[PDB]
RNA sequence: CCUUCUCAAACAUUCUGUUUGGUAGUGAGUGAUACUCUUUGGAGUUAACUUGAAAUUGCCUUAAA
């Protein structure tokens, strides 16, 4: 099981402006638009960095 | 030409006035009362004479507005051309390089239907210190913004130079923004004799260089206008003949 | 001593006194550990550098945080009634609590050791007076901050329920649910007390 | 009939911009001829040109003679005209909506052009717009039999253009166009000799599709012409021949 | 012979109280079927090859109305009066004077109709609203209050 | 004699919690945007600057063809 | 009981007394009207009396007019009681000798820091 | 149920500077010592603050029916 194009590319849009900082990127309104927490976040980067760097 | 030295005896007793043992505005407010045989006596004008200043008061402004109650904020009125080209975010990459930040861009339909309630205009307004207004539309302000907001000298706007010989660019902006904020001072022009100069913050302006500041408007005042008599005065002192025109 | 202050402005009139007060070691006494984390989360938001500390988390989360007060020299906690007892800084100046504190009889014994005062609406020292029309109107900043980011709704919500079982888990005759709830929304600024 | 309060403060408030709009221009090409510049707006003339992507290219206006054609547009809303454009509007008789006259654009027209701006829409007309105008649309108040004159009827002949006219060498109805065409010097005796031109409205009825091409087409105004207001308005032209297909 | 609780209505809202009222909530569409549909293809056809804040509307249905008056949401509500049932909205009046939530009995239910994109609403509230006609809905507010409430204080009485 | 309702209320009659979904832009009209590109993805349906590409070429070419031979 | 003399107020901006006496012609006949206007600026302080000549026509109006939202903010109205005439609203519009004394006062002057 | 002066000039250009001109207000109310003026009549002025757009009287036609 996979992640979508447009997921990959918005999680890579919040790796390269924040790097590791969850508090900031949750408490980001321009990219973070779905009102996620923390571990929702960082699950879905824990992925990302399994396929990509 | 006006001695230093008076102006030096003219600060420091105020020094001594001030150091006694409202009040946000009566300790800090260094103002200055220039007289004229007659100023501007049958039009009633609204413009900003932005009297060049060597070093800012503003930059000082900036930090002391953190540590008093009210927030110092800077807007920008633009017209429809602009608002829809040039973000906040072109504005703080050249303008925080030197450290100043324009809070609110404000489009001229703003004024007119989001802010037309009395009520609503005087809560925006009063929030902001700095009003910038752009070329095109500073000439249809009082309309839009009230006159009531031009009862201050912070909130009565500014004219500033946006266009690039009839086109716009956000580079004659940009430094001109710092033009007015860092090297200028504006005055009002009543039609009566009297006009004072709300020189600023007292907590600011280390008196050496604060006479740098006096000095420098006595020069673009007497070359520009004919004058009558000037004072200095902290708010409601004793007035200290400065400057003695006859 | 106190500030006899409304129960719409009591929040909006601490807000003005942290601002105009940035230099010095201050403390806030709040009631509930859950209001603490709401009043922490905004002033964090809000952009005012405080501290938090509270029941909810570690012990040497809070402890080795609340270390980094007692080493300071500037800014300023905030803190429940119960976490702080027993340890009080001799590096202070004021100490405000907001509430009604646990206990209302033991309470000025812990003072002597750090200047005073409250914030009542019907309920030794002396007053301060307050201009009215000075608190900041920040009130127009927080209702759409209210309203936009649901994490500070949530504990803006947990901040007023845990707030008034507090006020009513009290000791004293005159400090039982007389007060309106449609204000005490405001000093959390609500359309609607929840 | 009743008169609703809604009426009576709107009909007031626009007015009374326009009572205000007017003299303001009216103090201000004053002080442009009479050439006293200590304070002023802008010191030239102004022509703009709105067409098609929405150009507005802003022009001076020399002081060479132009041809104006100029069409009466019932504008704004609640806008009673003041005595000072009750009076241009009947020199230049354009006191009916949907009625058009050429006029000539001198520096002495154009001050008074910045007066009825709002009232109607002016512009450049081409020849076949001036051509298929006249030999389309055109009234002769001329004597009747013996008694009724003012029958405006119609241009029918070549010879009551002998009749009339005649002795300025006005011999048929197209040599009136090069008399207005080419600048001629009876030019404004002819122009006298067509008074209106009672071009149709574009809408012209109720209905299904009217109800809608009325609101399609309302909003159309809205972006060919703005109101400027302003001290130193530029006078705002159109394209006449694109407008003359919509109203021929 | 009317029990007071039917014949509430019928004391409508007068003619220049509801076309002010119509003044504002015209401006409050919601977006109809096919406006909603070609926004999306507009979205389909810009997200799939290269942000927006909430949008106000009116609220129009019976169960979301008698949710939002009660939550409290609702700051204006307009009533039809000819109901099928009449039975369906008796409640709402006391539910509004109740929980405090200002409200306006209007005349013609298919005259709700017209502002929501469906042939009868009964029912209509305006929850929130946009920054600029804030203060023309609390003076409507304020403009029903004295017209429909003040004026018929004895509607709860009177057969 | 409207009795009950003279004591005007305070508190809203419930107590739920308010989710997610009431702030953070919707799910539904995103689910259904991603249909929409999921049938361009197929192909099933025309971008509408498109449909007017459709119309240009076409309705211009009215009138313009031999009927008799 | 009540009089024929009128309370209009809360008048919207942009509303004087020909608009005033045209509207309320409607009525009836109306006996004298004017409008209460700042006196240094020819502006309206959006209160102003006008009175019917009829006392049966007043509160005609004022149960017509009490609450009638006009352009931005509802007009309130009132009827008044007995005599209390319509007095006083006039109709505004927008309306080296000295060397020696400031050789005088600057010398004065000097005196006031010596003072404080 | 109207919707409000959205830039002119001059010189010099760095891809924009310098200089000049252009703005006649919702109302009410509070209020900090100074400035001028003429003449005791008050006039023009100079900080600041409040306020639901508040208020109880200063001597043209097709936007037709």
């Amino acid at each position: 099981r996979s992640q979508s194009e447009r997921e990959e590319e918005w999680l890579e849009k919040l790796y390269k402006k924040h790097g590791d900082d969850y508090k900031k990127m949750f408490f980001d309104k321009k990219l973070n638009i779905y009102q996620q927490s923390e571990g929702d976040l960082k699950r879905r980067l824990l992925r990302w960095k399994k396929r990509n760097g | 030409a006006i001695p230093r030295e008076r102006v030096i005896k003219a600060v420091n007793e105020l020094i001594k006035f001030t150091s006694k043992p409202e009040e946000e505005l009566k300790k800090d407010l260094q103002l200055i009362v220039v007289n004229n045989k007659s100023f501007t006596g049958t039009s009633k004008s609204f413009k900003l004479k932005l009297l060049n200043v060597k070093h800012s008061f503003y930059k000082p402004w900036k930090e002391a507005s953190a540590t008093a109650v009210k927030d110092f904020k800077v807007l920008l009125i633009l017209k429809d051309s602009d608002i829809k080209k040039v973000s906040e975010d072109d504005l703080f990459d050249q303008l925080d390089s030197e450290g100043i930040k324009v809070d609110e861009i404000i489009c001229g339909k703003d004024l007119k239907t989001v802010y037309k309630a009395y009520e609503a205009r005087n809560a925006f307004i009063s929030q902001f210190s700095l009003i910038l207004a752009d070329d095109s539309i500073v000439t249809s302000l009082p309309k839009l913004m009230g006159g009531k907001a031009y009862n201050k000298v912070e909130t009565t706007p500014i004219s500033i130079r946006t266009h690039a010989n009839k086109e716009f660019s956000l580079t004659t902006l940009t430094n001109n923004i710092k033009k007015v904020y860092m090297n200028q001072l504006p005055v009002k022009l009543p039609r009566g004799t009297t006009l004072n100069v709300h020189l600023g913050n007292l907590e600011w302006l280390r008196p050496e260089e604060f006479v740098d500041n006096v000095e420098l408007i006595s020069e673009q005042l007497i070359k520009a206008y004919q004058i009558r008599s000037i004072f200095i005065k902290t708010n409601r002192s004793p007035v200290l003949p400065l400057y003695y025109n006859q | 001593g106190y500030v006899v202050c409304d129960s719409d402005k009591r929040f909006l009139l601490l807000f003005s006194f942290l601002k105009r007060n940035q230099k010095k070691k201050i403390i806030v006494f709040l009631s509930s550990c859950n209001s603490v984390k709401y009043y922490a989360e905004l002033l964090n938001y809000i952009d005012l550098p405080v501290l938090e500390l509270h029941g909810k988390q570690k012990q040497q989360k809070r402890t080795n945080t609340f270390f980094e007060f007692c080493n300071a020299e500037r800014g300023i906690l905030i803190c429940t009634d119960v976490a702080a007892r027993g340890l009080d800084i001799p590096a202070v100046d004021w100490i405000i609590q907001f509430d009604p504190p646990d206990d209302p009889r033991d309470y000025i014994h812990r003072v002597g050791r750090g200047k005073s005062l409250m914030f009542l609406t019907p309920n030794p020292l002396n007053e301060y007076e307050f201009p009215e029309n000075k608190i900041a109107n920040v009130q127009s900043q927080l209702e759409k901050l209210i309203k936009s980011n649901y994490y500070l709704h949530q504990t803006a919500k947990d901040g007023y329920r845990s707030y008034l079982q507090a006020y009513a888990s009290h000791s004293l005759k005159t400090v039982y649910q007389i007060d309106k709830l449609d204000l005490a929304k405001v000093a959390k600024s609500y359309g609607f007390p929840v | 009939k009743f008169v609703r309060a809604e009426s009576i403060v709107a009909k007031t408030l626009a007015t009374s911009r326009e009572k205000e709009r007017i003299k303001r221009v009216s103090i201000l090409e004053d002080k442009k001829a009479k050439n006293e510049t200590q304070h002023i707006a802008s010191g030239k003339d102004f022509i703009l040109k709105i067409t098609e992507g929405l150009i507005r290219e802003k022009t001076t206006y020399d002081g060479k003679p132009a041809l104006l054609f100029i069409v009466r547009v019932r504008g704004p809303l609640a806008v009673n005209i003041p005595n000072k454009a009750f009076k241009i509007l009947s020199l230049l008789r354009l006191v009916e909506t949907n009625t058009g006259v050429f006029v000539k654009l001198t520096k002495n027209v154009y001050p008074l052009l910045k007066v009825i701006a709002p009232y109607v829409v002016i512009g450049k007309p081409s020849l076949s717009s001036i051509r298929s105008l006249i030999q389309k649309r055109g009234r002769i108040i001329y004597k009747g039999e013996n008694e009724a004159e003012p029958h405006e009827i119609v241009l029918n002949d070549n010879n009551i253009v002998e009749e009339q006219l005649g002795d300025h060498g006005i011999i048929c109805v197209e040599d009136i166009i090069h008399e207005i065409a080419t600048m001629g010097e009876s030019f404004s005796v002819c122009n006298f000799f067509l008074q209106p031109f009672k071009l149709n409205r574009e809408v012209s009825g109720f209905g299904s599709l009217n109800r809608l091409r009325k609101i399609k087409q309302r909003e159309a105004e809205s972006r060919t012409r703005q109101f400027s207001n302003a001290a130193t308005a530029p006078v705002i032209e159109v394209d006449i021949d694109s407008l003359l297909a919509k109203l021929n | 012979k009317v029990p007071p609780t039917i014949a509430q209505f019928q004391y409508t809202l007068d003619r220049n109280t509801a076309a002010e009222t119509f003044k504002l909530f015209n401006k409050y569409r919601p977006e109809t079927a096919a406006e909603k549909k070609e926004r999306l293809t507009k979205e389909a056809a810009a997200v799939a090859e290269g942000a927006s804040p909430k949008p106000y509307a009116v609220k129009y249905g019976l169960n979301h109305v008698v949710a939002l008056i009660e939550n409290k949401k609702a700051k204006l509500v307009l009533i039809a009066n000819d109901v099928d049932p009449i039975e369906l909205v008796v409640f709402l009046p006391a539910l509004c004077k109740k929980m405090g939530v200002p409200y306006a009995i209007v005349k013609g239910k298919a005259r709700l109709g017209t502002l929501v994109n469906q042939k009868t609403s009964a029912v209509a509230a305006l929850t929130e609203v946009r920054a600029e006609d804030e203060a023309a809905l609390a003076k409507l507010v304020s403009t029903i209050d004295a017209n429909f409430a003040d004026k018929y204080d004895e509607v709860k009485k009177h057969w | 004699i409207d009795w009950f309702t003279r004591h005007e209320e305070v508190m809203p009659l419930t107590a739920v919690p308010e989710p997610k979904r009431r702030f953070v832009p919707s799910k539904n009209e995103a689910k259904r945007v991603m249909k929409i590109v999921r049938a361009i993805r197929e192909g099933r349906i025309i971008p509408p600057k498109k449909l007017k590409e459709m119309k240009e070429k076409e309705k211009i070419e009215n009138y313009q063809y031999d009927l008799w031979g | 009981e009540y009089s024929g003399i009128i309370y209009v107020s809360r008048l919207p901006h942009g509303f004087h007394e020909k608009e005033l006496s045209k509207y309320f012609a409607q009525f009836g006949d109306l006996k004298e009207v004017r409008l209460a206007r700042n006196k240094k600026t020819g502006n309206s302080r959006h209160y102003g009396f006008l009175e019917f000549v009829n006392k049966e026509d007043a509160m005609i109006a004022q149960e017509s007019m009490n609450n009638y939202l006009l352009m931005g903010h509802l007009l309130q109205v009132r009827v008044l009681p007995k005599g209390a005439k319509i007095e006083k609203l006039y109709k505004y519009k927008k309306r080296k000798q000295l060397k020696d004394n400031m050789k005088q006062k600057h010398e004065e002057r000097i005196k006031k820091l010596a003072k404080s």
